[PDB]
Formats: structure tokens, C-alpha cells, sequence
């Protein structure tokens, strides 16, 4: 069906009405988006399937159509922007300086930005438009607010 | 089955709501892709 590049919203109509599970990015004919949105499932965009070709639980991504193909990172010192797609609510991009998750595997960069669970696979850009990472895994920090890591997969 | 809508182009939008902090956190992700707080 549609293969234009850009976000979209990812629905479900097996729970009540057409509610929306997360988000992901369309681009050079592959749709990524985030593992706990679709748990590897098929996709349908209008009358046409998609059917997910990599996939990985820990990284927490799956792409659709083809190899994972977005490969920038962040700098580690630039502003970057959330172009956040909340459920029922027009995409926004929000721009924020994002935090670094410390790990015993090298450090990653963070967006401490509150928004739905279906959110999750929002990309976040750099002052270029190109994707960095997508929003949705994280942490809940000791006030209830969540702070999600830059996730970025590997380009083969 | 799960279907996808266009929500909008991918671009920076300059002058766009600048909000957030950035903390430093101790992090320990899992084998089932699930990252928790190192204390
Ligand atoms: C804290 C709450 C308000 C909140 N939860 C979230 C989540 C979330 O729970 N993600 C998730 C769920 C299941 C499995 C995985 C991958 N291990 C990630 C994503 C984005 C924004 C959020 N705000």
C-alpha cells in the first residue's frame, strides 16, 4: 500500500475500537519500529502486507521489508528533537538535550520526555531530519516520569 | 491484524517546544530487553 517515507502510527482493532500501540518510520521501502509494539507480527498498510525481515528482543527493534536501515547517531552534544506521535494526537517535535544511560556495555544517549506507552518507536531526529534512535524502552525514574533510551539498530 | 497510517514527514522544526532534562542514570539492560536502575 502506501511505501511514502515518513511516521506512522501503528493501530490495533483487537481491543476496543482502533487504538494506537506505538509508531514507526517508513524509509527506503522499510518500516522500523520498536519489538514490544508488533511482537514480530505482520503488518497490513490498505490492502497490502508487511512482513517483518530482522528482529531482536534485547535491542527492542524490528524492521519490516527489508534490513534495518537507519544508521545515524547522536553526537553526544547537540539538542535533538522527539517528533513525538501520541495516540489521537497530531505528531509534534519536541526538542530537548538528552541525558546518557551509563551501562557495563558503554554508554547511551537519553530523552527524559513523559509520554503514552503508544508513542513508543517515535523517531528522534538530529539537525539534519536524519533518524538517531527511536523512543519507547527505558526507565521510570523515582517520580513515576519515564526516561527512554536513543535506541538505534545496525545497518548490515 | 495490526495496520499502519502516515502520521508526517520526518524533519527538524526549527523554533519547535524545547523541553526535558538530561540526567545521568546508571543503567543494566536484560536478555528479555528490559533496562532497570543500578543502585
Ligand atoms: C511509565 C509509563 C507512563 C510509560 N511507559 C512507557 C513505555 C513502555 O512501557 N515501553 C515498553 C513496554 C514494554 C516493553 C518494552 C521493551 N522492553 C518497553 C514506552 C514509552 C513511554 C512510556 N511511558
Amino acid at each position: 500500500g502506501e511505501t511514502t517515507d515518513g511516521v506512522y502510527r501503528v493501530m490495533t482493532r483487537r481491543l476496543l475500537g482502533s487504538t494506537q500501540v506505538g509508531v514507526g518510520v517508513m524509509q527506503e521501502g522499510v518500516f522500523h519500529t520498536m519489538w514490544h509494539v508488533t511482537k514480530g507480527a505482520a503488518l497490513r498498510s490498505g490492502e497490502g502486507r508487511l512482513d517483518p525481515y530482522w528482529g531482536d528482543v534485547k535491542q527492542d527493534l524490528v524492521s519490516y521489508c527489508g534490513p534495518w536501515k537507519l544508521d545515524a547517531a547522536w553526537d553526544g552534544l547537540s539538542e535533538v528533537q522527539l517528533l513525538a506521535v501520541p495516540p489521537g494526537e497530531r505528531a509534534k517535535n519536541i526538542q530537548t538535550l538528552p541525558g546518557i544511560f551509563k551501562t557495563k556495555d558503554g554508554d547511551i544517549g537519553a530523552v527524559a520526555l513523559d509520554y503514552p506507552a503508544g508513542t513508543s518507536g517515535s523517531p528522534i531526529l538530529d539537525k539534519c531530519g536524519r533518524v538517531i534512535g527511536l523512543y519507547g524502552n527505558g526507565v521510570v525514574i523515582k517520580n513515576g516520569s519515564y526516561v527512554s533510551a536513543i535506541t538505534q539498530g545496525k545497518r548490515e | 491484524d495490526m495496520y499502519i497510517e502516515r502520521a508526517g514527514d520526518i524533519t527538524w522544526e526549527k523554533d519547535a517546544e524545547v523541553t526535558g532534562n538530561s540526567p545521568r542514570l546508571d543503567v543494566a539492560l536484560d536478555e528479555s530487553g528490559d533496562f532497570s536502575l543500578v543502585e
